[PDB]
C-alpha cells in the first residue's frame, strides 16, 4: 500500500544519482561492471587503464547501513542484467554451493530470456550477476563456505559481487587478491543532511538543523538508523526518546543540583536513576565533556586542574569497574557501583555551568578507526613477515619511517621515472598498491602524508598503477 | 565400606539437626499440602539435600523413585537439557499416582543468564501441575525473577548443640574414644559444617585404628585437617610483637615451613586473635586492618610469598607503635 | 637495507663473542639439544641467533621458508584456520594474532606436528603473551614429546613465565649491544654501501641516540642517509620516528602550559596517537621517560611523576580503554607540576 | 494459590505504570497501526514483555492467535529454526485490516547466538510488508550492529518510587489488606525498581504475616535490617562498628554479598550526612564489593571497609 | 637427563620424604591398598614413590598392561568410553615368573596425574567409575577437587623438603656422575632452587655440561650456577644498593636505564633486595617497616604484567627517599 510501508523501504533509492555519499566507489563499481565484457573477451589479462581488468569478481565492504546492497542492486539493474541473489538466510554450505549456484554459474537466465529479447536494448540481459550478500555472516553451520566462494571468485563466467562488513577479518583471508575490493565509508554529514531535508520536505514537517546535526552525530553515520529514527516522529521527542544521552549529560553537569538546597530537592537516588536512564552512553558522554564546564562547587582552595585530575582518576576507576562488569555479564549486581564511580562522582566534582555546547562522545569513532587500522597493520604484516622478522607492533614503530623514505620520498624529487625502482623495492616484500596506500595512511605527526599524496600530479599516480598492473611477484609458498 | 557422609545421612525429617526453624514450616507445608516452589540456600555441609530428599521420601514413600527428578550441575549443560528434560517431565503426566511431581536441582547457581531465563519460563509455564525446589550456595548468583517466583529458605550453620548431638550419635554406632578437647577443636574448626566433621572423623579413625580403641588427640586431627594450632599462632604473634626482625622472621618461616601452612590462615588466625586486644589508640586498629586486608587481597593473586610474609611482619610491627 | 646485511650463520655474527661461542658449542651436539629460552631487550638479535643456530645444526636450506594454513576445531562451532610460517626443518608460532584459543591451539598444533613422522623446532615468538593456561599446555607438551620437539622460546624480560617452564629449559640472556660494537657494525654497513662519512663521530652519536637498540640504530642510519644525499657530515640532525616527535612536543606543551585548555589539546593528541596503531604502554613509558629528562624540574616533581606513572601503568594493564588512564595520568602530572 | 504478579498483570496498554512518553508512543502506534521493528531494552522487572504483549493484543484484536509468533528462551532458536520456521511464518497469507501487520515477538534476544541473529537480517528486511519484529532484551549491547541499525531502540527507565507506590496502593485497595506506611516504605526500599519483585514481596508478606509491617517485610526478605546497618555505619567508635558487624551480622550467617549490598542501599538513602561523604563511602563500599566478588569474601575485608568508612566519617 | 636415570625406582632411595613411605609399607602386606590422594609442592617425589610402589608390587613386564598413566589433556567422552573401560578391562594373567617374585593384588592401577584443574562433572563420573570397580590421583591444590572423591581416598601430604635432608642425596649425585664442583656451590644450588628438588638436578646437569665445554676441568664456581638460574649476581646488587644508599634522582635513573638496557633483564632484583634489606643487621626497625611495605607494593604492581622498568625505577626512588 501507500501508508503501510516503512520509511526505509518507501524512500529507498531508485537510480544512481540518489545514493548519498561514496560516489567514487559507486562509479568504480559501475565502470568495472560495464567493462567486464571487454575484460572477459581478453581472457582477464590486460588491465585496462584502471587495473580492474584482471579481477573476475568484486567485493563490497564497509560499516553497516551505507548503501552497499542498494548500490549493488542498482548498478546490476541499470546495465540490464539479471540479479541472482543469495544471502545469510540460506544454507551456503560447501555441498549446497556446489549443487545450486555452481550449476547456474555460466548458464543463461530463463526469466531474462522470456522477459525481453526482441528489442536491441543490450546483449547482457541473459547474463547473470551473482550477488553473495552477508558473506561475513556465515555461521558455523556453513562448512567450507569461505573456501568454496573464494574458488568461485575464480574460474567463473558471470559478474560475481560479494558483500561483507569487515573485509580485513582473517576469515576473509582467501579473498586476498582474487577480487576487486572497493571500500565504502561513512558518508559526509552534508549528503545525509540533504537527504534528510528532502525526506522532511516530502513528508511536510520541518526540523531544526541543530537537531539534524545531533542525530547525525548520534547515529555515527548509519543512514538507515537515521531514517528509522526520524520515522518515530518536537522538543519532547528529541528530549525524551531520541537524544536522551544529551539530556542526561546536561542534567548531571548542572551546578544547582549538587548544592545543599539543590541536593535536598534532587537527592543521590535521582542522579543514579538519571544514570540508569541510559546505562550505555552516559559514561562516554561524561568522559567526553566533564572538563569543559565552569565550576561552582570547588572547595575553598581547590583549583580547576586538581578537581579535573581527581575526576579523571575516578573515571579510570570506573573504567576498570566497567571492564570487570563486561568481562562477565552475570555480575549485573555491579551496575550501581559503576554508576557512582564512572558517572556521578566526576560530574559532582566538576559540576557547574556549561561553557559552550554539549558534544557527543568521540570515543566510538576513534575506537572504530583504531580497530580498522589494527586490522590493516595485521594484514600488512601477514604479507611482509617473510622479510622483516619483526613483531606486528614493532613494525609500525620502527620500519615504516624508513618505508616512507623508500616508497614516496623518490616521487617528490625524482618525479615520474623512479617508478621501476619503487616497484622493485616493494616487490622484495610482496607489497601491493592497496598495501602502499595503507602504509602511507599510518604516518601521524609532522610526517603526515595525506596532503602530499594528493599534491602530486594524477598522471604520475596513473602511470604508477598501469606500470604495476603489468609485472607481479606475489608467490612465496 | 560406605563413607560416613552417606552412611550417616538423615533418612527422615527428625534426623536433621539445628534446623528447627525451617523444619517446623516444612512440616506445616507438608501436612497442609500447599508445598510451593522452594529455594534452599546456605553454606555448604548444612543439610539442604538431606532435608529435601527426606521430605520427598516422606511425601511419596515408595513412589519417590517415580515422581522425583533429581538433576545436578552442568552435565553437558546445553539449553537442550532445560528445554527437553524438565519441560517433558513437567508437561507429561504420571501413571498410577496422585499429586504433583517434584524436580530438585542440585547447585543450580552455576547456570548462565540464558539458562536461568529458560528455567524461570518453564516454571511460569507449568506452575499449576508441578513444583520446583532448587538448591543453591549463594542466593546472589541467581536471577531476581527466579528468586521471587519461589520462597526462600536460608540454612544457618549448625550450633554447638546439634553438632555435639551428632558426635554423640556417631559415637553410639562406632567403637571410638575421643578426648574432651578433641571435640572442642573439632567444633572450632568445623565452622558449622557437618560434612567436614564426618570427613575428618573417619580419616582420624583409619589413621589411629591400631587396636580400635586409641584416643584421638588434637594433634592428629590438626594434621589430617591441615589447620593451624592456637599455640603456634600465639607464639608467632608474640615473636612478631616482641622480638627483633631476624628472630621473628626466622620463627615465622620455621612455623609456616615445618608445618605446611599457607599465609591465608596465618593472617586469619592472627586477626582473629588481635580482635579482642585492649588497644589504646584506634589508628593502630585502622592501619592493622587496612594493611592486612591489602595483604590478603594480594595473596589471593599469588605473588612472592616471602615478600608478603615480610610485609605481614612489617605491618604488625608498624601498627603496634602507638 | 637492514635485512640485506643480516648474519645467516654463526660465523657471520660480529657481536657478543661469548654468546656466539656458546652457540657454536651447543651446535656440536645435534643428538641432544635441550629446550632454550632466550630473553633480553628488543632489538638485540635473538631471532637471528635462533635462525643461525638452526642454520648451523641443519643445512643452509633453513632460511627458505613458506607460510601455510592449518585448521582446528574449538569449543564453539567456529573452526579456526590459522597461518604458520614454517621451514623444511622448523616452524614459528606467534600467539598474538589469537587471544583466548592459546591453550587449545598450542597443544593441538604441537601434538599434530609431533606425529607427522631427528626432530623439528618450534620457535615461539613473544613467549610472554602466553596466559598461564597456555604455559601449562606448553609444559605438558614438553613433558609428553621430548624426542621430536625442541622448543626455542623467544621472549623479553621473562618475569611472566611459570617456574616449571624455567626448570625444563636452558635460560639464555642477550645483553644489548654496547656503543662500541654498534659503531663497528655501522661502519661495516657504511663501508659496504659506499657512504661518504665525514667523521667517525656520527656512528658513536647514532649508537648513543639509539639506546642500545641495534635494529633501530640501523633503521635510523638508513633513514638519515636518504636525506643528506648519502653524505653524512658533522651537521647531522638526528631524526626520530614519526611518533616520538609528537610525544616530545606533548611533553614540552605539558611542561610549558598547565591548564585544562591545554588538556583538551593533549587529549586530541592522545586520540591521534592511539588511533594510528600505537599501544598505550609504549606511549606511557615514552611520556614518563621524556618528562624525567627535562632540566626545569626538581627532584620532588620527578619522584611524584614516576609514582603516578607506576600507578597508571598498572591501571592501563588492568583496564580496556586506554585514553581514560592516559588522560588521568596527564591530569595528575599537570596537578603535581 | 495464585501469584498476584500473574493475576494482576496488565492486559490493556493504559494499565502499565512508569515510563510515560514511551507508553504514549506505543498508544499512538496501536492507534495508527504502522508499527516498525523495535528493540525494547531495560532493567529486569519493569514491564518490557507485558508492554509488547498488550501492544500486539491491542493491534491484532481477534487475530492474536493467528498472526503472532512468540519465541522466548524456553524454545529452540538456532539457525535451522530462524531459517525454516520464521521464514515460513513471515510468508504466510493473512487478511488483516489495512493498518495491522503480523508480529514476531522474540524475548531475551540477547541469548540468541550471533550466527542465528545473522540469518534474520534479510528475512526481516524483505518481508517488511507483512511482518514486524519486536525484540525484548535486557542488554542492547549483545545485539549485533545490523539488527540495532534496522529496528528502533526503545529504552525503559527504572521505576521511580511514587509510581510503584501508586501501583501498590491500587493492589492493596483491590485486595483489601491492612498495611502501614513504613511497611510500604520497606517494600519500596527492597524493590529498587522491580515492580514484579515488589508485588511478589507484598504478596508474600500478606500471606505470611497478614499485616504489612516493616518488621515482617525485613523478616521475610531475609536481608540485613537497614536500621542495624545504619547503626553499624554511623557509629562513633570503630570498635562499636566492628562488634556490631561481628555479633549481629556475621554470626547470624548472612552472606558478605548481602551485607555489602545492604550497606550500599542504606548509604544511598542516608539523608543526614552530606553528599561528598556519601559518595566517598559508596566508593569504598564498591571497592570492597569488587574485592569480594573476586573470590575473597573474608570477614577481614568487611572489617577493613568499616575501618575506612569510620576514618572517612571522622 | 639425570632426572630419569637416577629417579627413585624403589621405596628406599627417597630420603627427603619419610613420613609417607612408612605408612604405605605398613599397608603393603594387606590387599586393602585403598584409593589415595597425593598432594604437595611440585618436585617432591610423588610420582617417584608411585612408580616405585607399582614396580615393587606388580612387576616389570606388566608395567604397561595393568598400570595406566593418565594426565590433563584438553574429556568426558574419555572417561565414559576409555577410562571406565580401562577400569573394567579384564586384568591380564600374571605369568608364573611374575608370581615367583611379585605378589599380585586382585585389582588394577590407574594413575591420573594433575587432578587439580579438572571439571566437576568429570569428577562426578570418575568417583562412580572408581567405586563400582585402584586409583592414585595427584594435584597440588586440595581445595579445587570435589569432596565426594576425597571421601573414599585417604589423603597424604607430601611435605616440601628442608635444606637438611636435601644435601646428601645431591652430594651422592656429585659422586655418581664424576662432576667436579667448587666448595660453596651445593648449598647455593639448594637455596636458588629452594623447595623443589628436580630443578636443582637440572641446574646441576646444565652447569656440568656447560662447564665441560670449556675443557678446563676446573671447579664449577658459584657464579655459573647463579647465571644459569637467572638470578642477579651479588656484585651488581652491591652496585645497586650502593647507588641507592646515597644518590640523586638523575644517577639512579641513568643506572636503572643501563640495567634495564644491558644488565640482567630479570625482575628478580626485588627478591634479592628484600633478602638483603631484611636479613641485614644495620638498619633499624622504622626503616625495615617501610622497606617491607614498599617491596610488597612493588611486587603487587609487577604481578599484574606491567612494565618492569617503570616499577623498578619507582621502587628504587622510593627506597632512596627514606
Ligand atoms: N546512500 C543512501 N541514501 C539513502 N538511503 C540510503 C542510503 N544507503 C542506505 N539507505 C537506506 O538504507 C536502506 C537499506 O540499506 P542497505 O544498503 O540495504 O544496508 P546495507 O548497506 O546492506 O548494510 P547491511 O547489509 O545492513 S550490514 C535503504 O532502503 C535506504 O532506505
Ligand atoms: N543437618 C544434618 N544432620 C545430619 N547430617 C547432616 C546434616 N547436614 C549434613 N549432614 C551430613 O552431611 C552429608 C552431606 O549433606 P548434604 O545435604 O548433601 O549437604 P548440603 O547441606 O545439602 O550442601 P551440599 O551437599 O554441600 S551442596 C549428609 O549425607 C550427612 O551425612
Ligand atoms: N509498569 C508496570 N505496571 C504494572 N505492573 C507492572 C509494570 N511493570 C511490571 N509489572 C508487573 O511485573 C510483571 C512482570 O513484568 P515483565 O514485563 O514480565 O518483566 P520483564 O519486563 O519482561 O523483565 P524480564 O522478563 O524479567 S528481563 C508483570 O506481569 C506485571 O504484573
Ligand atoms: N626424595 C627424592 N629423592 C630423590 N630424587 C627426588 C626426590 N624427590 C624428587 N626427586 C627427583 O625429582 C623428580 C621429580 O619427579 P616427580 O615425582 O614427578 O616430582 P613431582 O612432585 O611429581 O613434580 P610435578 O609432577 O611437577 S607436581 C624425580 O624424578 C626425581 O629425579
Ligand atoms: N651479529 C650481528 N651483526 C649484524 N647485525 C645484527 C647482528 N645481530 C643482530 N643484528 C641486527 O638485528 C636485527 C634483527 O633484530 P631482531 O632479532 O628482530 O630483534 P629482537 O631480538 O628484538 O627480535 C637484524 O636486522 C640485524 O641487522
Ligand atoms: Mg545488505
Ligand atoms: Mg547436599
Ligand atoms: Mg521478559
Ligand atoms: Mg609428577
Amino acid at each position: 500500500r501507500e501508508e503501510d510501508k516503512l520509511w526505509t523501504v518507501k524512500y529507498a533509492p531508485t537510480n544512481l544519482q540518489q545514493v548519498c555519499g561514496n560516489k567514487g566507489s559507486v562509479m568504480k563499481l559501475k565502470n568495472w561492471l560495464a567493462n567486464w565484457e571487454n575484460s572477459k573477451k581478453n581472457s582477464f589479462k590486460h588491465a585496462g587503464k584502471d587495473g580492474s581488468g584482471v579481477f573476475r569478481a568484486a567485493m563490497l565492504y564497509g560499516p553497516p547501513g551505507i548503501g552497499k546492497t542498494t548500490a549493488a542492486h542498482l548498478v546490476a539493474q541499470e546495465l540490464g542484467y539479471d540479479i541472482l541473489e543469495q544471502n545469510a538466510s540460506d544454507v551456503r554450505s560447501k555441498t549446497l554451493l556446489n549443487a545450486g549456484v555452481k550449476n547456474a554459474l555460466d548458464n543463461m537466465s530463463v526469466v531474462g530470456y522470456f522477459k525481453h529479447n526482441e528489442e536491441a536494448q543490450n546483449l547482457n540481459g541473459k547474463h547473470f550477476v551473482i550477488i553473495m550478500d552477508e558473506v561475513d555472516g556465515m555461521s558455523g553451520g556453513d562448512r567450507g563456505g569461505v573456501g568454496q566462494l573464494a574458488q568461485f571468485c575464480r574460474k567463473t563466467s558471470t559478474p560475481l559481487i560479494l558483500i561483507c562488513n569487515e573485509r580485513n577479518l582473517p576469515k576473509m583471508r582467501p579473498f586476498d587478491r582474487v577480487c576487486l575490493d572497493i571500500q565504502f565509508r561513512r558518508p559526509d554529514a552534508n549528503s545525509i543532511k540533504s537527504r534528510l531535508m528532502t525526506i522532511a520536505i516530502r513528508e511536510k514537517f520541518k526540523l531544526d538543523p541543530n537537531v539534524i546535526d545531533r542525530l547525525i552525530q548520534t547515529t555515527r553515520g548509519d543512514i538507515r538508523q537515521v531514517i528509522n529514527l526520524l520515522s518515530t516522529i518536537s522538543k519532547a521527542w528529541e528530549k525524551n526518546i531520541a537524544l536522551k544521552p544529551f539530556d542526561i549529560a546536561h542534567k548531571m553537569l548542572d551546578g544547582q543540583i549538587y548544592s545543599d538546597i539543590g541536593s535536598r530537592n534532587f537527592t543521590l537516588n535521582d542522579k543514579i536513576a538519571l544514570y540508569f536512564d541510559d546505562f550505555d552512553f552516559t559514561p562516554l558522554m561524561i568522559q567526553e565533556n566533564y572538563l569543559s564546564t565552569r565550576p561552582s562547587v570547588l572547595k575553598p582552595g581547590q583549583s580547576h586542574l586538581e578537581a579535573v585530575a581527581e575526576a579523571a582518576n575516578c573515571i579510570s576507576l570506573g573504567d576498570i569497574v566497567e571492564k570487570k562488569i563486561r568481562s562477565s555479564e552475570q555480575l549485573w549486581s555491579l551496575l550501581p557501583l559503576h554508576a557512582v564511580l564512572s558517572s556521578v562522582y566526576p560530574a559532582s566534582k566538576v559540576a557547574g555551568h556549561m561553557a559552550g555546547r554539549i558534544n557527543f562522545t568521540a570515543w566510538l569513532g576513534q575506537n572504530s578507526k583504531s580497530a580498522k587500522y589494527y586490522r590493516l597493520l595485521q594484514e600488512i604484516h601477514y604479507h611482509t613477515r617473510l622479510g622483516t622478522s619483526t613483531d606486528k607492533i614493532g613494525l609500525r614503530l620502527d620500519y615504516l619511517p624508513t618505508f616512507r623514505k623508500r616508497l614516496l620520498d623518490p616521487f617528490l624529487k625524482q618525479g615520474a621515472d623512479a617508478i621501476s625502482s619503487v616497484i622493485e623495492v616493494m616487490d622484495d616484500y610482496y607489497l601491493t598498491k592497496e598495501d602502499w596506500d595503507s602504509i602511507m595512511e599510518f604516518f601521524v605527526g609532522p610526517d603526515v602524508t595525506t596532503a602530499i599524496i594528493k599534491k602530486i600530479p594524477a598522471t604520475v599516480k596513473s602511470g604508477f598503477t598501469r606500470k604495476y598492473n603489468s609485472m607481479t611477484h606475489p608467490v612465496a609458498i | 565400606n560406605l563413607p560416613w557422609v552417606e552412611k550417616y545421612r538423615p533418612e527422615t525429617l527428625d534426623e536433621v539437626y539445628g534446623q528447627n526453624e525451617v523444619i517446623t514450616t516444612v512440616r506445616k507445608f507438608v501436612d497442609e499440602g500447599k508445598l510451593p516452589h522452594l529455594l534452599f540456600y546456605g553454606p555448604p555441609g548444612t543439610g539442604k539435600t538431606s532435608t529435601i530428599v527426606a521430605l520427598a521420601r516422606e511425601i511419596y514413600g515408595k513412589n519417590y523413585s517415580n515422581m522425583v527428578l533429581e538433576l545436578n550441575a552442568s552435565d553437558d549443560r546445553g539449553i537442550d537439557v532445560v528445554r527437553n528434560q524438565i519441560k517433558d517431565f513437567a508437561s507429561t503426566r504420571q501413571i498410577f499416582s496422585k499429586g504433583f511431581k517434584l524436580i530438585i536441582l542440585d547447585e543450580a547457581d552455576a547456570m548462565t543468564n540464558a539458562a536461568q531465563n529458560a528455567l524461570r519460563r518453564v516454571i511460569e509455564r507449568y506452575t499449576k501441575n508441578t513444583r520446583f525446589c532448587v538448591l543453591a550456595n549463594y542466593a546472589h548468583k541467581l536471577t531476581p525473577a527466579l528468586l521471587s517466583r519461589c520462597t526462600r529458605f536460608r540454612f544457618q550453620p549448625l550450633p554447638q548443640e546439634a553438632i555435639e548431638r551428632r558426635i554423640a550419635n556417631v559415637l553410639v554406632h562406632e567403637k571410638l574414644k575421643l578426648s574432651p578437647n578433641a571435640e572442642k577443636a573439632l567444633i572450632e574448626l568445623s565452622n558449622g559444617d557437618m560434612r567436614r566433621v564426618l570427613n575428618v572423623l573417619q580419616s582420624c579413625k583409619a589413621t589411629l585404628d591400631n587396636p580400635d580403641e586409641d584416643e584421638i588427640s588434637d594433634d592428629v586431627i590438626y594434621e589430617c585437617c591441615g589447620a593451624p594450632r592456637p599455640s603456634d599462632l600465639k607464639a608467632v604473634l608474640k615473636s612478631i610483637l616482641e622480638d627483633d626482625w631476624g628472630t621473628a622472621h626466622y620463627t615465622l618461616n620455621k612455623v609456616r615451613s615445618a608445618k605446611g601452612l599457607a599465609l591465608i590462615d596465618l593472617i586469619e588466625g592472627i586477626v582473629k586473635i588481635l580482635e579482642d586486644y585492649e588497644l589504646q589508640n584506634e589508628e593502630t586498629r585502622v592501619h592493622l586492618l587496612t594493611k592486612l586486608a591489602d595483604i590478603e587481597y594480594s595473596i589471593s593473586k599469588g605473588g612472592n610469598d616471602q615478600i608478603q610474609g615480610s610485609a605481614v611482619i612489617g605491618a604488625i610491627k608498624a601498627s603496634f607503635e602507638n | 637495507w637492514v635485512d640485506k646485511y643480516r648474519p645467516k650463520s654463526l660465523n657471520a655474527l660480529s657481536h657478543n663473542e661469548e654468546l656466539t661461542n656458546f652457540l657454536k658449542s651447543l651446535s656440536d651436539q645435534p643428538r641432544d639439544l635441550p629446550h632454550l629460552l632466550l630473553y633480553g631487550p628488543n632489538g638485540t638479535g635473538k631471532k637471528t641467533r635462533c635462525m643461525a643456530l638452526l642454520e648451523s645444526i641443519f643445512g643452509p636450506g633453513v632460511y627458505r621458508l613458506k607460510i601455510d594454513v592449518r585448521q582446528f576445531v574449538t569449543a564453539s562451532n567456529r573452526k579456526l584456520e590459522l597461518n604458520v610460517v614454517s621451514s623444511p626443518y622448523h616452524l614459528e608460532i606467534t600467539p598474538s594474532d589469537m587471544g583466548n584459543n592459546d591453550r587449545i591451539v598450542i597443544q593441538e598444533l604441537l601434538k599434530e606436528v609431533a606425529q607427522m613422522e631427528r626432530y623439528k623446532c618450534v620457535i615461539i615468538n613473544e613467549a610472554n603473551s602466553l596466559t598461564k593456561d597456555a604455559q601449562a599446555a606448553l609444559r605438558r607438551t614438553m613433558e609428553k614429546y621430548s624426542k621430536n620437539i625442541r622448543l626455542i622460546m623467544v621472549c623479553d624480560s621473562m618475569s611472566p613465565i611459570i617456574a616449571p617452564i624455567k626448570s625444563r629449559c636452558l635460560l639464555i640472556r642477550c645483553p644489548a649491544p654496547s656503543d662500541s660494537e654498534i659503531s663497528t657494525i655501522l661502519s661495516d654497513v657504511v663501508t659496504n654501501e659506499r657512504i661518504q662519512l665525514e667523521t667517525k663521530d656520527i656512528l658513536k652519536r647514532i649508537a648513543q641516540a639509539s639506546n642500545g637498540n641495534l635494529r633501530v640504530s640501523l633503521l635510523m642510519l638508513e633513514s638519515m642517509a636518504l636525506n643528506n644525499e648519502l653524505a653524512l657530515k658533522s651537521s647531522s640532525p638526528i631524526i626520530k620516528p614519526d611518533w616520538i616527535i609528537v610525544i616530545h612536543k606533548l611533553t614540552r606543551k605539558i611542561v610549558k602550559e598547565r591548564s585544562v585548555n591545554s588538556l583538551i589539546e593533549c587529549r586530541a593528541v592522545l586520540y591521534d596517537l592511539l588511533a594510528h596503531c600505537i599501544p598505550a604502554n609504549i606511549i606511557l613509558k615514552e611520556l614518563t621517560f621524556s618528562l624525567l629528562d627535562v632540566e626545569t624540574l626538581n627532584t620532588t616533581n620527578k619522584s611524584s611523576i614516576i609514582e603516578y606513572s607506576s600507578v597508571f601503568d598498572e591501571r592501563l594493564s588492568l583496564g580496556n580503554k586506554a585514553i581514560f588512564h592516559l588522560e588521568g595520568f596527564i591530569a595528575k602530572v599537570m596537578c603535581c607540576l | 494459590q495464585l501469584p498476584w504478579v500473574e493475576k494482576y498483570r496488565p492486559q490493556v496498554l493504559s494499565d502499565i505504570v512508569g515510563n510515560k512518553e514511551t507508553i504514549d508512543r506505543l498508544q499512538q502506534i496501536a492507534k495508527d497501526g504502522n508499527m516498525p521493528h523495535m528493540i525494547i531494552s531495560g532493567m529486569p522487572g519493569i514491564g518490557k514483555t507485558t508492554s509488547v504483549h498488550c501492544l500486539a493484543h491491542e493491534l491484532l484484536g481477534r487475530s492474536y492467535a493467528d498472526g503472532v509468533l512468540e519465541l522466548n528462551a524456553s524454545d529452540d532458536r538456532g539457525i535451522d529454526v530462524v531459517r525454516n520456521q520464521i521464514k515460513h511464518f513471515a510468508q504466510k497469507k493473512l487478511h488483516l485490516p489495512p493498518g495491522k501487520h503480523k508480529i514476531v515477538i522474540l524475548d531475551e534476544a540477547d541469548s540468541m547466538t550471533a550466527g542465528a541473529q545473522q540469518a534474520l537480517r534479510r528475512t526481516m528486511e524483505l518481508y517488511s510488508n507483512s511482518t514486524r519484529f519486536a525484540f525484548a532484551c535486557n542488554q542492547s549491547n549483545k545485539i549485533i550492529e545490523p539488527l540495532q541499525s534496522r529496528c528502533a531502540i526503545l529504552r525503559y527507565s527504572k521505576l521511580s518510587d511514587e509510581d510503584v507506590l501508586k501501583r501498590l496502593l491500587q493492589i492493596i485497595k483491590l485486595e483489601d489488606v491492612k498495611y502501614t506506611n513504613d511497611g510500604l516504605e520497606a517494600i519500596i526500599f527492597t524493590a529498587e525498581g522491580d515492580m514484579r519483585q515488589a508485588i511478589n514481596n507484598l504478596q508474600s508478606t500478606v500471606a505470611g504475616h497478614g499485616l504489612v509491617n516493616a518488621d515482617n517485610v525485613f523478616k521475610i526478605v531475609d536481608s540485613p535490617h537497614p536500621l542495624i546497618v545504619k547503626k553499624m555505619l554511623l557509629a562513633s567508635n570503630l570498635e562499636d562498628s566492628i562488634q556490631i558487624l561481628r555479633t549481629d551480622l556475621w554470626k547470624k550467617g548472612y552472606s558478605s554479598i548481602d551485607i555489602v549490598t545492604t550497606s550500599f542501599r542504606v548509604t544511598k538513602n542516608l539523608a543526614q550526612v552530606k553528599e561528598s561523604v556519601r559518595l566517598e563511602m559508596i566508593k569504598e563500599i564498591g571497592l570492597t564489593h569488587m574485592r569480594i566478588l573476586e573470590g575473597v569474601g573474608t570477614y577481614l575485608q568487611l572489617a577493613s571497609m568499616l575501618a575506612k568508612i569510620h576514618k572517612l566519617n571522622n | 637427563p639425570w632426572v630419569e636415570k637416577y629417579r627413585p625406582k624403589n621405596l628406599d632411595e627417597v630420603t627427603a620424604q619419610d613420613h609417607a613411605v612408612t605408612v604405605l609399607k605398613k599397608t603393603l602386606k594387606s590387599a586393602n591398598l585403598p584409593h589415595m590422594l597425593f598432594y604437595g609442592p611440585p618436585g617432591t617425589g610423588k610420582t617417584s614413590t608411585i612408580l616405585a610402589l607399582t614396580k615393587e608390587l606388580y612387576g616389570p613386564d606388566l608395567m604397561k598392561s595393568r598400570i595406566l598413566e593418565l594426565n590433563a589433556s584438553d574429556g568426558i567422552s574419555i572417561v565414559r568410553e576409555k577410562v571406565k573401560n580401562f577400569a573394567r578391562l579384564t586384568v591380564s594373567k600374571p605369568s608364573k615368573h611374575d608370581l615367583e617374585n611379585y605378589p599380585c593384588p586382585p585389582y588394577k592401577i590407574i594413575i591420573l596425574d594433575e587432578a587439580d584443574s579438572m571439571t566437576a562433572d568429570a569428577q562426578s563420573a570418575l568417583r562412580r567409575t572408581m567405586e563400582t570397580y585402584r586409583f592414585c590421583l595427584i594435584c597440588n591444590y586440595v581445595t579445587r577437587i570435589i569432596d565426594p572423591l576425597a571421601s573414599r581416598c585417604s589423603k597424604f601430604r607430601f611435605k616440601a623438603l628442608d635444606a637438611s635432608n636435601a644435601i646428601d642425596r645431591l652430594r651422592f649425585i656429585s659422586e655418581q656422575e664424576n662432576v667436579k664442583c667448587d666448595d660453596g656451590v651445593l648449598e647455593r644450588i639448594l637455596d636458588i632452587s629452594a623447595g623443589d628438588l628436580r630443578r636443582g638436578i637440572t641446574l646441576l646437569q646444565s652447569a656440568s655440561k656447560g662447564a665441560q665445554y670449556l675443557g678446563d676441568g676446573k671447579n664449577i664456581t658459584s657464579t655459573q650456577v647463579e647465571e644459569l638460574a637467572g638470578v642477579v649476581p651479588h656484585d651488581i646488587l652491591i652496585e645497586i644498593v650502593e647507588k641507592v644508599k646515597s644518590g640523586d634522582f638523575d644517577e639512579i635513573k641513568k643506572y636503572v636505564n643501563t640495567f634495564m638496557k644491558s644488565g640482567w633483564s630479570a625482575a628478580s632484583v626485588v627478591n634479592q633486595l628484600h633478602e638483603y634489606y631484611i636479613t641485614n643487621d644495620n638498619f633499624d626497625t622504622n626503616f625495615k617497616n617501610q622497606i617491607s611495605w614498599l617491596l610488597f607494593t612493588t611486587d603487587s604492581r609487577l604481578n599484574n604484567g606491567t612494565n618492569e622498568h617503570i616499577q623498578l625505577l619507582n621502587l628504587l626512588v622510593k627506597i632512596s627517599q627514606l
